RNA sequence: GACGACACA
RNA sequence: CUGUGUCGUC
């Protein structure tokens, strides 16, 4: 059971591959991708002091490529436009975002 | 000039003054027109080189040329003479080109010729052969048959792997769409034999006398006598036409109200199973002159060479009536006066409509041998299950028995123990290296073995040449002559693997030896004799199987019932073990590639070949693929031994058994029967030796076509050519057997084209200068055989032609041949692929079997079969070998002369025992 | 030498993900075993890792297993 | 070791016997010419509940449409729609917009309608 | 011969 | 699943 997963992650800190250890990172720190990552992306962010670090309006690095939101999804389903988030109006709803992006 | 113009508006005489002067008025002589000649000199279905021929052209309206040509040639006045004085006779008969007989005087004076009416371009004998000789390269009377005929287009054939049938399976249907015209072809062949009989007239026919459009010429080969009584000899032209009327499909119209293409398909009584009526009428129509008893059924037949051929011709016939009549037949069988539903018969796609013979109604109870073969027929299973109509698949859907189809998943293989820390330790796996890891446990989702299964899609019913089989068959049985063979009583069989699945059914309850050991011995020969007089229908489950491979395909092995596999061992385990326990003949099964084995057997392949190059094949799909009549001809030449043990009523009730079971037989692929339209099941008792005999069928038959297809003018030799004439003769002429040319054929191929064949994998060592003359078989010579008997395409790609000795075959049984040296004494060792054996060390199939406790066995057979990489120039191929010997010791000692640490071991396993 | 070991763990990441009953579905293990198989059938050092980072997204879209 | 194999075969033969000795059956061979009749009729002739897979939507479209079909030469009334996770599907989420959201292989049950 | 394993078809 | 060969105990 645990040993798969031991030998996995070893031999991924192994490969020692840019995206590989992005996805990891985002894993830890919360970032979750909501379905398969195509080759439209949906990953939910559990806090926002580890969101300032990684998107910026249009532009948003994951997988080692750009993807750009196209519209902001909250826990109660109001569509939060990219400039409402603040150190002010923050603790105002559940912090699980869903962020839809695409591709360039 | 003028002179052209005179003989343009000579030749037209009655038809449309509109002919193109294709050539020159002089005879154009177009070269390559494959005739079909037979005479004093030479013989064989070859393509010389016509000289005769004038193919003028009429265009249709609006100035375009129409596909038909008045072949005008340079006749004498004898043959003249004689045609005219045959044609005379039947000129009223449809199938009979305008002949138009007339003079002129092509030199400048005095010269007489004929010139032929509407017969086609290009000619019956063209389209048999372009369809038997295919080549993938130069099918140009290929690309034009299928075009003029308004089959396809011209831009399907720019689309690459437009030939194939294993991939872009359309061209059955661009052949297909030939099967009308074929049918006018054989009824106009009809009613041009009846018209000479009912008109006196004796002769031949043959196939390059027809002609596309179902018109017939050549009128020269005949003789006159009294009207009235005058037969044909239409043998040669069924014969060589028999092979595309399942490629075609030419009783594709039978179906019909009235036999048009237009009506509705016959709406088919439902209860109606006998067919044999039908069968006769089928018979009276299109073959109604072929010079044989056939009987509908086959239970009516005379000896096995009967059978061949009511089957053969069954096997076409029985393409018309609905697939819902085939199959078992069921009957209302009273038990304690209570309705069972069980089979009281069977009818067979070739062979007929058989009943059984012990059965009874009103049964006070039911025995141990009854109940299995009750339990073991579809019959009560699918009449109390649920409709089916599958849509995934093509296969003939029968009925669901459990309520919800089920899905199995194909598991991936376990990786990465310390087999690979040790090999990405010791200097492998690095940066572009020389081998590389590429054998993996490929994984399959839930829908693999529906979508496995249905690559029976390729099977096809196929009808083989039947006059060119029943000489086949006994250049095989000649092939088997030194084994012996014959029925065995129950004590007499040997069981090995008794704890086997034991098929559907049966595997609800335990395994094969549950049965083995309730059944008694005189039980289980009761059994055997009433399966020798009654016809059992079983069923096959079907299942996913879980090994490594280069591909990522998905691999469903069969498993058949026990009451199959019961009786097929006493009958054919004498035979099989015969076949196993003996050294230094052609099929090489029960070798060992260890001690000598190799050296042995590569010595006994280069035999005394006098200028011998290597040869190799692979068929495609080889058991999806094998057509029925090639199984059943398999079946009877492994039958053959049975002569003083069971009569012939007894051997075709065996035979039909083993139909019924194997072949055609119910196949459970998930949680529903499906109708198994031929092949080989892999679960079969005798498949590796029917594998055995249908490849050296493939081979005769390529080398019968290579050495019948020669232009005969053209063989140097003084006895080739007298070898081959007899070789026509015994093929299309003799009905009976001749043993003298049987015998005397044999030994030419044993002398010239030493053959070597384990089931479905051959090497050959062919005379290279006759190979290239023509005298045996080649590449090109077994890929047309493939193409139009065993309806596959062997690319070029997975075939090897070796034009050295030393280095031995490229890969035979997936091992190279390495010549090295053992102490002055060079001889051949047998060595693998290195990135298949360091993916089967690396990975293994489960894990439970992680080489922790005492596994390192598993370990030793890996160098046991890869020690000869260790002599391989490439310094990679014996590092190989060592790291594996380094590591072995390595888990020798972290588990504290067989000791596998020192390599005086894996050097003992290829040096002769003494 | 960063095709073998990258082969050999995507071997492993179809190993873990259906240890995980993932295997109970039909979208979802028919693309899982489609990256696994592209990626064994591989040559190029790229492809590889965008079918590998695809096969992590899906296990880390559960929750079997996150930080140790 | 034989006694309990034995009984297993007779039950088994016994109990599929139950839905096997109906008065369709009785019927269909009652018409036959000598008491025989060809095995793959009997199902397609006298079972009471039909069992279609279907890989697509496309199939489905021209196979399984409305609730009434007609296969065999009969109409099938159609009840519990299930697809290749066992799981029930209604027939309104059959749809073009939503056939990639659900399992390729369905499987259709229909029972036959009088 | 009984069992297990590996390899080939 | 059908076999063929090669290794390990009693
Ligand atoms: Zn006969
Ligand atoms: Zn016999």
């Amino acid at each position: 059971t645990s040993a798969m997963q031991t030998m996995l992650f070893t031999m991924l800190r192994k490969l020692d591959n840019d995206a590989l250890n992005n996805i990891i990172n985002n894993a830890r720190d919360g970032c979750v991708p909501l379905n398969i990552i195509p080759l439209k992306l949906m990953v939910v962010i559990p806090d926002y002091n580890t969101y300032k670090n990684t998107c910026d309006g249009t532009t948003f690095t994951y997988a080692s490529a750009l993807w750009e939101i196209q519209q902001v999804v909250d826990a109660d389903s109001k569509i939060v436009q990219l400039s409402e988030i603040s150190m002010d109006n923050s603790p105002n709803l559940a912090w699980p975002l869903i962020v839809t992006a695409l591709r360039a | 000039s003028a002179d052209a113009q005179s003989f343009l508006n000579r030749v037209c005489g009655v038809s449309a003054a509109r002919l193109t002067p294709c050539g020159t008025g002089t005879s154009t002589d177009v070269v390559y027109r494959a005739f079909d000649i037979y005479n004093d000199k030479v013989a064989g279905f070859a393509k010389f080189l016509k000289t005769n021929c004038c193919r003028f052209q009429e265009k249709d309206e609006d100035d375009n040329l129409i596909d038909s040509y008045f072949v005008v040639k340079r006749h004498t006045f004898s043959n003249y003479q004689h045609e005219e004085t045959i044609y005379n006779l039947l000129k009223d008969c449809p199938a009979v080109a305008k002949h138009d007989f007339f003079k002129f005087r092509i030199d400048g004076d005095m010269v007489p010729h004929i010139s032929r009416q509407r017969l086609t371009k290009y000619t019956m004998a063209d389209l048999v052969y372009a369809l038997r000789h295919f080549d993938e390269g130069n099918c140009d009377t290929l690309k034009e048959i299928l075009v003029t005929y308004n089959c396809c287009d011209d831009d399907y054939f720019n689309k690459k792997d437009w030939y194939d049938f294993v991939e872009n399976p359309d061209i059955l249907r661009v052949y297909a769409n030939l099967g009308e015209r074929v049918r006018q072809a054989l009824l106009k062949t009809v009613q041009f034999c009846d018209a000479m009989r009912n008109a006196g007239i004796v002769g031949v026919l043959t196939l390059d006398n027809q002609d596309l459009n179902g018109n017939w010429y050549d009128f020269g080969d005949f003789i006159q006598t009294t009207p009235g009584s005058g037969v044909p000899v239409v043998d040669s032209y069924y014969s060589l036409l028999m092979p595309i009327l399942t490629l075609t499909r030419a009783l594709t119209a039978e179906s019909h109200v009235d036999t048009d293409l237009t009506k509705p398909y016959i709406k088919w009584d439902l209860l109606k199973y006998d067919f044999t009526e039908e069968r006769l009428k089928l018979f009276d129509r299109y073959f109604k002159y072929w010079d044989q008893t056939y009987h509908p059924n086959c239970v009516n037949c005379l000896d096995d060479r009967c059978i061949l051929h009511c089957a053969n011709f069954n096997v076409l016939f029985s393409t018309v009536f609905p697939p819902t009549s085939f199959g078992p037949l069921v009957r209302k069988i009273f038990v304690d006066g209570v309705p069972f539903v069980v089979s009281t018969g069977y009818h067979f796609r070739e062979l007929g409509v058989v009943h059984n013979q012990d059965v009874n109604l009103h049964s006070s109870r039911l025995s141990f041998k009854e109940l299995l073969v009750y339990a073991a027929d579809p019959a009560m299973h699918a009449a109390s299950g649920n409709l089916l109509l599958d849509k995934r698949t093509t296969c003939f859907s029968v009925a669901a028995l459990t309520n919800n189809v089920a899905f199995q998943t194909v598991k991936p293989g376990n990786f990465n123990k310390d087999f690979y820390d040790f090999a990405v330790s010791k200097g492998f796996f690095k940066e572009g290296s020389s081998v590389e890891l590429k054998h993996f446990f490929f994984a399959q989702d839930g829908n693999a073995a529906i979508s496995d299964y249905d690559y029976y899609r390729y099977n096809l019913p196929t009808m083989c040449d039947i006059r060119q089989l029943l000489f086949v068959v006994e250049v095989v049985d000649k092939y088997f002559d030194c084994y012996d063979g014959g029925c065995i009583n129950a004590n007499q069989v040997i069981v090995n693997n008794l704890d086997k699945s034991a098929g559907f059914p049966f595997n609800k309850w335990g395994k094969a030896r549950l049965y083995y050991d309730s059944m008694s011995y005189e039980d289980q020969d009761a059994l055997f004799a009433y399966t020798k007089r009654n016809v059992i229908p079983t069923i096959t489950q079907m299942n996913l199987k879980y090994a490594i491979s280069a591909k990522n395909r998905a691999r469903t092995v069969a498993g058949v019932s026990i009451c199959s596999t019961m009786t097929n061992r006493q009958f054919h385990q004498k035979l099989l073990k015969s076949i196993a326990a003996t050294r230094g003949a052609t099929v090489v099964i029960g070798t060992s590639k260890f001690y000598g084995g190799w050296h042995n057997m590569l010595k006994t392949v280069y035999s005394d070949v006098e200028n011998p190059h290597l040869m190799g094949w692979d068929y495609p799909k080889c058991d999806r693929a094998m057509p029925n009549m090639l199984r059943i001809m398999a079946s009877l030449v492994l039958a053959r031994k049975h002569t003083t043990c069971c009569s012939l009523s007894h051997r075709f009730y065996r035979l039909a058994n083993e139909c019924a079971q194997v072949l055609s037989e119910m196949v459970m692929c998930g949680g529903s029967l499906y109708v198994k339209p031929g092949g080989t099941s892999s679960g079969d008792a005798t498949t590796a030796y029917a594998n055995s005999v249908f490849n050296i069928c493939q081979a005769v038959t390529a080398n019968v076509n290579a050495l019948l297809s020669t232009d005969g003018n053209k063989i140097a030799d003084k006895y080739v050519r007298n070898l081959q004439h007899r070789l026509y003769e015994c093929l299309y002429r003799n009905r009976d057997v001749d043993t003298d040319f049987v015998n005397e054929f044999y030994a030419y191929l044993r002398k010239h084209f030493s053959m070597m064949i384990l089931s479905d994998d051959a090497v050959v060592c062919f005379n290279s200068t006759y190979a290239s003359q023509g005298l045996v078989a080649s590449i090109k010579n077994f890929k047309s055989v493939l193409y139009y008997q065993n309806n596959v395409f062997m690319s070029e790609a997975k075939c090897w032609t070796e034009t050295d000795l030393t280095k031995g075959p490229h890969e035979f049984c997936s091992q190279h041949t390495m010549l090295v040296k053992q102490g002055d004494d060079y001889v051949y060792l047998p060595y693998p692929d290195p990135s298949r054996i360091l993916g089967a060390g690396c990975f293994v199939d489960d894990i439970v079997k992680t080489d922790g406790t005492l596994m390192i066995e598993r370990f030793v057979s890996l160098a046991i079969d890869a020690y000869p990489l260790t002599k391989h120039p490439n310094q990679e191929y014996a590092d190989v070998f060592h790291l594996y010997l380094q590591y072995i010791r390595k888990l020798h000692d972290e588990l504290t002369t067989s000791r596998y640490w020192e390599p005086e071991f894996y050097e003992a396993m290829y040096t002769p025992h003494t | 030498s960063k095709m073998s070991d990258v082969k050999c763990t995507s071997v492993v990441l179809l190993s873990v993900l259906q240890q995980l009953r993932v295997e109970s579905s039909s979208k979802l293990w028919a693309q899982c075993v489609q990256l696994h198989n592209d990626i064994l059938l591989a040559k190029d050092t790229t492809e590889a890792f965008e079918k590998m980072v695809s096969l992590l997204s899906v296990l880390l879209s559960m929750q079997g297993a996150v930080d140790i």
